[PDB]
């Protein structure tokens, strides 16, 4: 089971290598057993998949037997697990999207409480763990929450998000100002 | 290694006239032929291309000419801003080689004028730096052609002296040539009269404009 | 000569990898890029692109019927079973000095001056029930198409139709009565592939494949554009030839069979695309019946 | 409408490298062709090289070869030309020009070798002189008399002569300037006026050199 998570927004890619270097058939497909993309001869094809516009492949690197799966603007719905079938073999892998955006504005003020939250795919229980410029350390399953802003919690947060002993790195920005005068 | 040659090298035509020029090449260039228009202080200008097609924004008095390798081009009438100087291009051969024409000049034909010939001799200042320079003026003549020679002491002088022409007057259409004559202080001072000679069409005998130094 | 039942197989063969080099060679020596853009990497991810640039004469191209034969100590054998799938057995077997003619016709999504099947239209794959395999289909009758400069190519609407239905009746024959054959555009991908490509007159012309391939069960001019910047089938890259050449440049071919790829799945209903872009194929198509085994 | 507009004049040691840019605008950037063509003062047009933009690829002169390199920016819409080991014979006007291939994206590209559209030219000049400013000298003066202005010992180009502050137009002649065997330019410049006007009316002559930033105005009398 090889699993892959990436991030919402961002650009990833399926890695497929053959037992020996050549340019030969692959097809790239879903768990639906539908057409995401492949190709013909010297010639890039795609299926008719719901990805069909975001997803592309690397044709220099055919020669060298690789066959990469390349998916940009990641969607919440994209993850699934993918079917890479070449010289008769299938190599299938898991595709896990995940996100994290903050209920309130980065621009906030000393005591306010900063809540975020991660979006994730259906069936995934992934462990979120923040910290603050400041070097705190907070865990949370989704939702995590800091009820009281330091000004020196101002700067680029960092969250790892640890799932099926995989895990991303996200940084986010937050502004902590405050009220003198 | 496609040479383009052009021919003649500099045609005098009155205006109102029509105008030819030519442009060979040493082997067959087949279709590809660019022909270009530039003036002087000014970058060159598309006339024609594949010698038989004129370019956009070009007068339809120009008309090109001419298969492999001899080209023509043809002005029916020339207008005060037809007067420039014309090129010659070979896009022809691949992997992508290409040569252009020397160029052939236009001129303004008009009567013969004889040039007005005056000396000016090095002044105080320029002496006072060490350097002595004597000009010669040749002022409103055609044609273009005209023979300047110093004489100090009746001495040829060849090699110390520099000359430059003035483009096409757009009015009388004339030219003007201006000859300076460079020496050092110390071999200006060693003579005495310094002549200047002029050899042209419009003169029935050469006109000699001198001066004594001191 | 000799009668024996033996397995024959389309889909592995020698032959189509011998002649789609000896074809790679012919385009070689033959057409000539003016510049050729080629990927060169040493798998460190960063890719650095060669490029070639070489002379780029044009020169008339038309494909000849090439006969193929086996050297001493080797010798071709030849299925003459009708309606034969391309794999297994076969009991009439006749063994040939020579394979018929077979013009070297590149092209996608269409084949050009090839063979018709005799008694009838037959699909061969390799696994129908795989979706990514691609489906040859092998038609009774030809269809005439005509195609001149400035791209445009004017053909039979009716016989397109009535063509389109057997291949449908083929389809209905083997994925089931139940289902309900109806024919789509490419889904996207290299614009070779996406529209119909081929060589005439030494130029490559690509039209538009849209008007042929949309159909239902319940005078056609196709636009054409001359592209001088193209995929090379060869190989991964692009080149670039020399402007198309003055005067007419018109070619009429015989069209004797479609590559047509077929949607994932449910429910009740096939689609069906234009495929191609692989010319193992092509040659795959007049190849399905010969193989080649050592006396 | 096409809008060409090059780099500003460069002057360059013998043995050191020049690169001057060329800014497109107006039209599709990789719809077009670039060609470099070089013009020496007196002489005529050279081609130095030409450029594909849409396929990134580069042709040069066989002279040329492996000194210069021609290179496109597609983001910034800039041409590029790299020359180096430059030597006194390099000094020219260098002209940057471009053609329409067609759609380069829809794969229509008619390989044109000819010029379309042209810059308005960068002066490079390759010496080893110093820019300095011209000592201007005065030319002491029938029905008509003539006078001037002698431009001497300058680098590098080019100077602008006046008369009058502008005020004096008719019957002004400015020479081309020619190159000294010092490495410095000169030019003369001269006017003819009235032979009665002399002694009455002053005549002062205009030089303006840019590079070394120097104005001269002289005053020219009769004596
Ligand atoms: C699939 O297979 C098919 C079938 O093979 C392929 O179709 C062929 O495609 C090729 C190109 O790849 C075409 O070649 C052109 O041929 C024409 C002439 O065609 C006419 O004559 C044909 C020959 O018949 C003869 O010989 C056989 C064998 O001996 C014999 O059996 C037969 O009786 C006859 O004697 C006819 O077959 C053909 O009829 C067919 O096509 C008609 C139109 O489609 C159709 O209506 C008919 O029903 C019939 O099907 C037809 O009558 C050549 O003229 C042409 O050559 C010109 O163009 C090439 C570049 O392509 C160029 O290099 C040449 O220089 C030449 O260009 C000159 O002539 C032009 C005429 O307009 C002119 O425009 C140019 O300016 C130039 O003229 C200049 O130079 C000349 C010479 O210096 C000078 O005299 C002039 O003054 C001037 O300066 C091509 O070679 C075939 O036509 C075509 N065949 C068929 C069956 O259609 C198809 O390509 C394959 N598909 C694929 C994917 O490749
Ligand atoms: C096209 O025709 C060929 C030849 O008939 C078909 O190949 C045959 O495929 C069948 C299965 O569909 C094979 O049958 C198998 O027999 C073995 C015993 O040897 C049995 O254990 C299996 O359960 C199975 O029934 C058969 O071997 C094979 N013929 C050979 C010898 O290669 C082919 O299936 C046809 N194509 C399609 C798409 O139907
Ligand atoms: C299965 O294989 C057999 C064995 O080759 C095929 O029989 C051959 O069929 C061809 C064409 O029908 C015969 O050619 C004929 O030759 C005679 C002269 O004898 C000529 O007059 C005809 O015009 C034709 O060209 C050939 O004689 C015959 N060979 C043998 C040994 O029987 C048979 O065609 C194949 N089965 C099927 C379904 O076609
Ligand atoms: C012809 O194409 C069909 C359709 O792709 C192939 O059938 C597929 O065969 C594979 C095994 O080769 C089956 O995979 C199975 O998945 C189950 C889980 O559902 C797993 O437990 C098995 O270990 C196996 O991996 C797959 O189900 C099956 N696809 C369908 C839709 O039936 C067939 O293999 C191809 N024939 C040849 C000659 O390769
Ligand atoms: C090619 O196959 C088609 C499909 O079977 C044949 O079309 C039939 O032709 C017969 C006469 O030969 C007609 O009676 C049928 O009505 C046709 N079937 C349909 C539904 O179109 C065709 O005959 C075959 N080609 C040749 C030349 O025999
Ligand atoms: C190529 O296509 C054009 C456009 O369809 C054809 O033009 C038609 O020709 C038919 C006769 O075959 C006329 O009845 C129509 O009036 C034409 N249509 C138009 C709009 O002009 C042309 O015939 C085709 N060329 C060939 C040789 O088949
Ligand atoms: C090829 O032909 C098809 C069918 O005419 C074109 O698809 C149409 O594209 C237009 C926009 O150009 C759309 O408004 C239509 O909805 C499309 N029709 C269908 C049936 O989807 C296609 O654009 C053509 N391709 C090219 C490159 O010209
Ligand atoms: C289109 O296909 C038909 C059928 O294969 C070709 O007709 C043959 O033409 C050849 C001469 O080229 C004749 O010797 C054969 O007798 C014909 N076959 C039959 C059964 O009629 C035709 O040549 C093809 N058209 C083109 C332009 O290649
Ligand atoms: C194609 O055009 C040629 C020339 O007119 C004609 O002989 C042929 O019948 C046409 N083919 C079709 C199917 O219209």
């Amino acid at each position: 089971k090889k699993v892959v998570l990436g991030k919402k927004g961002d650009t990833v890619e399926l890695t497929c290598t053959a037992s020996q270097k050549k340019s030969i058939q692959f097809h790239w497909k879903n768990s639906n057993q539908i057409k995401i993309l492949g190709n013909q001869g010297s010639f890039l094809t795609k299926g008719p998949s719901k990805l069909n516009d975001r997803a592309d492949s690397r044709r220099s690197l055919w020669d060298q037997g690789n066959f990469p799966l390349i998916i940009k603007n990641l969607k919440i719905e994209d993850s699934d697990t993918y079917i890479c079938e070449v010289e008769d073999q299938k190599e299938e892998v898991q595709l896990l999207v995940f996100g994290l955006t903050a209920n309130s504005d980065t621009h906030l003020l000393q005591g306010q409480s900063l809540t975020l939250t991660l979006e994730s795919p259906p069936g995934s229980s992934p462990s979120v763990q923040c910290r603050s410029p400041r070097g705190k350390n907070i865990q949370g399953g989704k939702t995590l929450s800091v009820s009281q802003l330091e000004l020196q919690d101002s700067g680029t947060w960092t969250c790892t998000v640890l799932q099926n002993q995989k895990k991303v790195e996200f940084k986010i920005d937050i502004v902590v100002l405050a009220f003198q005068k | 290694d496609i040479v383009m040659t052009q021919s003649p090298a500099t045609l005098s035509v009155s205006p109102g006239e029509r105008a030819t020029l030519s442009c060979r090449a040493s082997e067959s260039v087949s279709s590809d032929l660019a022909w270009y228009q530039q003036k002087p202080g000014q970058a060159p200008r598309l006339l024609i291309y594949g010698a038989s097609t004129r370019a956009t924004g070009v007068p339809a008095r120009f008309s090109g000419s001419g298969s492999g390798a001899e080209f023509t081009l043809t002005i029916s009438s020339l207008q005060s801003e037809d007067f420039a100087v014309y090129y010659c291009q070979q896009y022809n051969n691949w992997p992508p080689r290409y040569t252009f024409g020397q160029g052939t000049r236009l001129e303004i034909k008009r009567t013969v004028a004889a040039p007005s010939v005056f000396i000016f001799p090095p002044s105080d200042e320029q002496l006072k730096s060490g350097t002595a320079s004597v000009v010669c003026l040749l002022n409103n003549f055609y044609p273009r052609e005209a023979k300047v020679q110093w004489k100090v002491d009746n001495a040829l002088q060849s090699g110390n002296s520099q000359e430059s022409v003035t483009e096409q007057d757009s009015k009388d259409s004339t030219y003007s040539l201006s000859s300076t004559l460079t020496l050092s202080k110390a071999d200006y001072e060693k003579h005495k009269v310094y002549a200047c000679e002029v050899t042209h069409q419009g003169l029935s005998s050469p006109v000699t404009k001198s001066f004594n130094r001191g | 000569l000799e009668n024996v039942t033996e397995n024959f197989n389309m889909w592995k063969n020698n032959m189509v990898e011998q002649m789609h080099e000896d074809i790679i060679s012919l385009w070689d020596q033959s057409l000539k890029p003016c510049v050729k853009l080629t990927p060169l990497c040493v798998g460190a991810g960063s890719c650095n692109t060669s490029v070639i640039t070489q002379a780029c004469p044009k020169v008339s191209f038309e494909p000849i019927p090439i006969h193929y034969c086996a050297p001493a100590g080797f010798a071709i054998l030849k299925c003459n079973d009708k309606k034969f799938n391309g794999t297994g057995p076969c009991t009439n077997v006749s063994t040939v000095q020579c394979t018929h003619g077979i013009r070297p016709v590149v092209s996608t999504q269409l084949l050009l001056n090839g063979s018709l099947a005799e008694e009838e239209i037959v699909i061969r794959s390799e696994n129908f029930t795989n979706n990514a395999k691609t489906i040859i289909v092998q038609l009774n009758e030809s269809v005439v198409i005509n195609c001149t400069g400035a791209g445009h190519c004017n053909l039979s609407k009716t016989q397109w139709e009535n063509t389109l239905e057997q291949i449908a009746i083929k389809l209905k024959e083997q994925f089931g009565n139940n289902k309900t054959i109806i024919f789509n555009p490419s889904s996207g991908g290299d614009p070779e592939i996406v529209t119909h490509s081929f060589n005439c007159g030494g130029e490559f012309f690509y039209c538009n494949s849209t008007q042929l391939f949309t159909w239902n069960d319940t005078n056609i001019t196709l636009p054409c554009r001359i592209k001088q910047i193209i995929n090379m089938w060869q190989e991964v890259g692009k080149a670039m030839y020399a402007p198309p050449i003055r005067g007419q440049i018109r070619c009429s071919s015989n069209i004797t069979g479609l590559l047509l790829t077929r949607d994932g799945g449910t429910n009740g209903t096939e689609i069906f695309r234009p495929g191609g872009g692989d010319m193992r194929d092509n040659w795959r198509s007049e190849l399905y019946k010969y193989k080649v085994v050592k006396i | 409408e096409v809008q060409l507009v090059e780099s500003g004049a460069e002057v360059k040691k013998p043995g050191s490298s020049v690169k001057v840019s060329c800014k497109a605008s107006g039209d599709t950037f990789i719809r077009y062709s670039f060609t470099w063509v070089r013009q020496a003062p007196g002489q005529g047009l050279e081609w130095m090289g030409r450029i594909i933009t849409i396929l990134d690829v580069a042709h040069y002169a066989p002279h040329l070869q492996g000194r210069v390199t021609i290179t496109a920016d597609k983001s910034t819409s800039t041409v590029y030309l790299e020359l180096r080991n430059l030597r006194s014979d390099d000094t020219a006007v260098y002209f940057c020009a471009g053609v329409y291939e067609g759609e380069a994206d829809e794969g229509e590209y008619d390989n044109n070798g000819f010029l379309k559209h042209w810059g308005q030219g960068t002066l490079v000049t390759v010496s080893s002189a110093s820019t300095k400013g011209p000592s201007v000298f005065p030319l002491a003066p029938g029905g008509t008399a003539a006078l001037g202005c002698l431009v001497k010992d300058y680098f590098p180009e080019p100077v602008t002569v006046s008369w009058n502050s502008g005020a004096l137009t008719s019957g002004v002649h400015t020479f081309p300037a020619v190159l000294q065997s010092s490495g410095l330019y000169s030019l003369s410049s001269v006017v003819t006026v009235p032979s009665s006007s002399l002694g009455t009316q002053t005549y002062i002559c205009n030089v303006n050199h840019k590079p070394s930033n120097t104005k001269v105005d002289k005053k020219v009398e009769p004596k």
